[PDB]
RNA sequence: UCUGGGUCGGGGUUUCGUACGUAGCAGAGCAGCUCCCUCGCUGCGAUCUAUUGAAAGUCAGCCCUCGACACAAGGGUUUGU
RNA sequence: CGUUCAUAGCGACGUCGCUUUUUGAUCCUUCGAUGUCGGCUCUUCCUAUCAUUGUGAAGCAGAAUUCACCAAGCGUUGGAUUGUUCACCCACUAAUAGGGAACGUGAGCUGGGUUUAGACCGUCGUGAGACAGGUUAGUUUUACCCUACUGAUGAUGUGUUGUUGCCAUGGUAAUCCUGCUCAGUACGAGAGGAACCGCAGGUUCAGACAUUUGGUGUAUGUGCUUGGCUGAGGAGCCAAUGGGGCGAAGCUACCAUCUGUGGGAUUAUGACUGAACGCCUCUAAGUCAGAAUCCCGCCCAGGCGGAACGAUACGGCAGCGCCGC
RNA sequence: GAAUGGAUGAACGAGAUUCCCACUGUCCCUACCUACUAUCCAGCGAAACCACAGCCAAGGGAACGGGCUUGGCGGAAUCAG
RNA sequence: CCUCUGGCAUGUUGGAACAAUGUAGGUAAGGGAAGUCGGCAAGCCGGAUCCGUAACUUCGGGAUAAGGAUUGGCUCUAAGG
RNA sequence: UGGCCAUGGAAGUCGGAAUCCGCUAAGGAGUGUGUAACAACUCACCUGCCGAAUCAACUAGCCCUGAAAAUGGAUGGCGCU
RNA sequence: AGGGCGAAGCCAGAGGAAACUCUGGUGGAGGUCCGUAGCGGUCCUGACGUGCAAAUCGGUCGUCCGACCUGGGUAUAGGGG
């Protein structure tokens, strides 16, 4: 119901992220950011929350070479969020995923940012720690 | 509004200040300002920081 | 041939000559339409950007994800002491336009105002309206007064009061008095001038023209920059690295055959100190400046219901390269044009406003006064002097 | 002459992070002298503690002073229905 | 052909055209030189409309759709290979439409490619040498003139001066998307599966701004530290900003924050009353609804265009304003 | 295609390619700072270029006009770009 | 790089400003070559001591391969004539 | 009158050779709709009302459709019914 | 300049029945490597481009005991060197 705000999108195409899920792809190279029309010249960005493609550079040989949707669940540009708080976190991290949503891992090593877990419930509930 | 605290210095941070922290250990911490999250991230031992509170206290300055 | 890849042109041609402003004081360029039938009112007022901060607030839009969360919200202060009606002008329509038919000005007008009307003070004798007052005091003079608002009754149809600012009270350095017409919306002209008759010489605080949670445009002037490069002004691509003659330019000025450089085409020149009216700033708060009924009331400002200290809006150490605001003030939501110290002029709405974001009833929970001289951490100096204890200063 | 604006000073604010000096039974050890006492005394000795959120800067485009000091109708060129 | 049915969509055999974003013809212009491809950058136009608004069509149940009309307002992207144009592939998207401007744009760049001289290879040549055969190395000049554009002082007028104002004319701006709801509802045997009004946000664009986050930082602010140098301490300096922490102010970033509006005429279209044509017809006289269009509004600039009002040279020589003659 | 030398090849190369790691303002996307300029002033003081000149649309015209035709129009003197 | 001896007056001028363009330096959040014909340009790396060192090889090399760790100040000890 | 050819079904009706008589007031061995095929529907001859012209096929005048380009634009311009 | 690598020869020790082989030194080879002066002149297709300059400047580069650099003297002269 209640929709996302921007956040300040510190993954331009081109990011390797880290895997964040029990996969065993260990990054995520960010091809693609899904639901981004853009302007001559300009990378497309995707900050938490965000769905993504995402070629998986390093792991098993079953994910290596080929395309996967996923989703950015912490970022280390610091955003802003509505109550005026910045924050960042550390690490760019990413989950591997299905076009509807729902993961293709399992469990999500290291807390995930609200501003993902709200939009995507099913990280959401094999996120540990959030925020 | 919950003021929080600094987790290096050991001030309060109003509402609108400051930044904060979430490392993949899966614990948080709120800064101040940079000059708080630069002595942080650089490994500083608060204690050993005069302005800080936490250096004040181990001195028992006031009081 | 065609440009291959396609992209939006850089910047509005809607604002051009880019070029410095002729005025400093934004004009309103349109007043309201005064429909008759509600009671009379001014439409404008002309206050001064003394600074920004924060605001807390609880916000109800429901729906949203923000709804009963606290947020924080920049602001402006604009510290806007009462103005006085020095004047009414009277217009009346044309098929040429909207003809200026008859000024009457008030008898005393103060050193404040009297300034405006000379280029050099110090080197004048002061006697403008010197001659002019004397009408106010015989049979003749009034009489004559009196023809002339009746002559305003029956001809016009659009009336503005003229009022000028109480550059006295603030922190600025000008003495000489901003002037401005502002125009009297309501009933019918004779109602109208009558209304603006009582209030020759008289106050007029800003409280009468404006209330709470009301979307208003503020008018001004930008903060000017100067002589810019294209890049800044319009904020071409900048060339790459090997460009032999710059690279913040624009490489293609323009075609060959129309064997011209285009009105449209991107030069550089005056970027800033342009006229500006950003519209539906929203009034958080209308703060009720310093008095004295035994001590002093500094708390009715940047005190809340919630809150409860002694605060005013002014930060520790002041807002920076302004002064105290130690008069009434607007308190509007975001940004606004121009520099800190700007006279700045407000005007109610164009606009039928019923968006559920423009009838939003603003409770704030929080006015941060923490210095912004420095990062500042302390909201008031008993605080400061709580948290510190003693210093050497002692 | 709303006596004013200015310089200096004083607050406030703020940046940095605790000055010099002095003292110390703090100080890894070393030495000189002896009362060869090794907590003897005296010296060298990074650093440490205390004095000390100290010192220092803070409009030059921050805020308030109404404290100290002078200086403030002065000059030149104009223009007429 | 399209089960059936020439014309929903198509369309043979024939035929009539437009177009100059193809290539040819041609050689009128330029050989006392008009800088020879592509890409970058930037502006503007066209429509032969990919999307977006409004609509007619279907072999349109819904969804998806192709066909056509008004229509160029607003868009039309990120990459891999290639010097490329072109091409292809991946990805996103609402869509990844097509062109023009001396095949726009070298005193705007670049110079990868063509296209000197150095060299290699192949084929051809007795040979010097040749090759729209391949390869590699190879100088990209000048603006201070005039205009145009950008901004900047000014100009004639109004007796002089200041004021607050009006507005002729120019410019002009907003864009499209998602989610929720309607709703697993209409529609459909089911599979699937809409829409209007709301509500919440976001894209691109525009105009600002610095409370906050970030960036800068020679306040050369304050520590810390190298080598040297004032006999040392203290206090400092030098090393084209010695180096580095942190850093006020100030600039500044979808890298922070805020704001982006209302009418009128109508187009396509669908209608009314209604003849022509005793009926019927949207039309002939008459009337209605009607839009990303157009014109204005708001918004920016403000005319060899005006306005109301103020003060109008005590003087040491002054000089003027009215009035009447 | 075989001393018009063929195939090879460690070491070496300001030689020609391709990929990876690192690293970066190359870029997304631009921003701020410094010095010397440019700027204004005193003094000094060149050159190229120059039929006359210098606002446009369309027309015709040696088939892309500043000048011609028909329209739009036109306001001193200048400054930085 | 800083200094003494000796030598100079900043290289054919001065002053006031601190705009755009530049020339020469720097710095940049998140990403890290997505830029571009092409990593061009800049950045990373760098000294020393101690470890550790591949393919290949003309057995000489490759080799500072790669990859690691340490480094200051102070107060001592031991070892070398 | 499932007329005949055609069976794959065409008793008027995908097509084609046929193609007349009766009743007749008069209806084609059938214009179509549609059917597997019928059915059902639909398309002359005649009336009832109304009240003088009506209707077809060619043809040529003006006008209109056909009729899409890139700086803003040219019956020469203004304009003109 | 200063460093690196460490070829022959030489010493000792250990093994070997012999042949000889290992280990530690010493030794200081080379159109050897780094790198100054020197000599050069890769890239920035940087600066400059009516220049400082009718070929210069800056960084970045190649080489730096050898087919090394270099003064003076001397020889070769135009279809000739
Ligand atoms: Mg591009
Ligand atoms: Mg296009
Ligand atoms: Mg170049
Ligand atoms: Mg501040
Ligand atoms: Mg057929
Ligand atoms: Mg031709
Ligand atoms: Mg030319
Ligand atoms: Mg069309
Ligand atoms: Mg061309
Ligand atoms: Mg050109
Ligand atoms: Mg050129
Ligand atoms: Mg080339
Ligand atoms: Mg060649
Ligand atoms: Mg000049
Ligand atoms: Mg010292
Ligand atoms: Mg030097
Ligand atoms: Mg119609
Ligand atoms: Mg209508
Ligand atoms: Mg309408
Ligand atoms: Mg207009
Ligand atoms: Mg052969
Ligand atoms: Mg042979
Ligand atoms: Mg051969
Ligand atoms: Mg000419
Ligand atoms: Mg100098
Ligand atoms: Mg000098
Ligand atoms: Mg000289
Ligand atoms: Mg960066
Ligand atoms: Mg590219
Ligand atoms: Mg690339
Ligand atoms: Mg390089
Ligand atoms: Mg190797
Ligand atoms: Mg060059
Ligand atoms: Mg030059
Ligand atoms: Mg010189």
């Amino acid at each position: 119901s209640g929709a996302k705000f921007r956040i300040s999108l510190g993954l331009p195409v081109g990011a390797v992220i880290n895997c964040a899920d029990n996969t065993g792809a260990k990054n995520l190279y960010i091809i693609s950011v899904k639901g981004i029309k853009g302007r001559l010249n300009r990378l497309p960005a995707a900050g938490v929350g965000d769905m993504v493609m995402a070629t998986v550079k390093k792991g098993k040989p079953e994910l290596r070479k080929k395309v996967h949707p996923a989703v950015v669940i912490r970022q280390r540009k610091s955003y802003r969020r509505k109550d005026g708080v910045f924050l960042y976190f550390e690490d760019n991290a990413g989950v591997i995923v299905n076009n509807k949503g729902e993961m293709k891992g399992s469990a999500i090593t290291g807390p995930v940012a609200k501003e993902c877990a709200d939009l995507w419930p099913r990280i959401a509930s094999n996120a540990g720690s959030i925020a | 509004m919950k003021v929080e605290l600094c987790s290096f210095s050991g001030y309060k941070i109003y509402p609108g200040h400051g930044r904060r922290y979430a490392r993949t250990d899966g614990k948080v911490f709120q800064f101040l300002n940079a000059k708080c999250e630069s002595a942080f991230l650089s490994k500083r031992n608060p204690r050993q920081i005069n302005w800080t509170v936490l250096y004040r206290r181990k001195h028992k300055k006031g009081q | 041939s065609h440009r291959k890849f396609s992209a939006p042109r850089h910047g509005s041609l809607g604002f051009l000559p880019r070029k410095r402003s002729s005025r400093h004081r934004g004009k309103v360029k349109s007043f309201p339409k005064d429909d008759p039938s509600k009671p009379v009112h001014l439409t404008a007022f002309l206050g001064y950007k003394a600074g920004m901060t924060h605001i807390v607030r609880e916000v109800d839009r429901p729906g949203s994800k923000v709804n009963k969360k606290e947020v924080v919200e920049a602001v402006t202060i604009v510290e806007t002491p009462p103005m006085v009606v020095v004047g009414i002008v009277g217009y009346v329509e044309t098929p040429r336009g909207l003809r200026t038919f008859k000024t009457v000005f008030a008898e005393h007008i103060s050193d404040e105002c009297k300034r405006r009307f000379y280029k050099n003070w110090h080197k004048s004798k002061k006697k403008a309206f010197t001659k002019y007052c004397k009408k106010w005091q015989d049979d003749a003079g009034k009489r004559q007064l009196d023809k002339d608002f009746s002559s305003m009754k029956k001809y016009c149809q659009v009336i503005r009061v003229l009022a000028h600012t109480q550059m006295r009270l603030l922190p600025l350095r000008q003495k000489k008095a901003h002037l401005m017409e502002i125009q009297v919306n309501g009933g019918t002209v004779a109602e109208k001038l009558d209304w603006a008759r009582e209030r020759l010489e008289q106050q007029v605080p800003v409280s009468q023209v404006f209330g709470q949670d009301e979307m208003i445009d503020v008018i001004g002037v930008t903060k000017g920059k100067g002589y810019k490069g294209v890049t800044s002004r319009w904020h071409t691509k900048k060339l790459p690295r090997k460009t032999h003659r710059g690279l913040r330019k624009v490489a293609c000025i323009g075609a060959w055959h129309p064997a011209r450089v285009a009105f449209s085409v991107a030069r550089a020149g005056q970027k800033g100190y342009h006229h500006r009216t950003e519209i539906n700033k929203k009034i958080y708060k209308i703060g009720q400046g310093y008095l004295i009924k035994d001590g002093k009331l500094i708390k009715n400002n940047a005190s809340t219901d919630y809150d409860l200290s002694d605060k005013s809006i002014n930060p520790l150490g002041g807002f920076v390269h302004y002064g105290e605001v130690t008069n009434d003030f607007v308190m509007l939501k975001g940004c606004v044009v121009g520099t800190k110290k700007r006279v700045l002029t407000l005007r109610k709405s164009l606009l039928v406003q019923t968006k559920r974001r423009a009838l939003e009833k603003i409770d704030l929970k929080f006015i941060d006064t923490t210095s912004k001289f420095g990062h500042g951490r302390f909201q008031t100096v008993e605080e400061k002097k709580a948290f510190m204890g003693p210093l050497k200063k002692d």
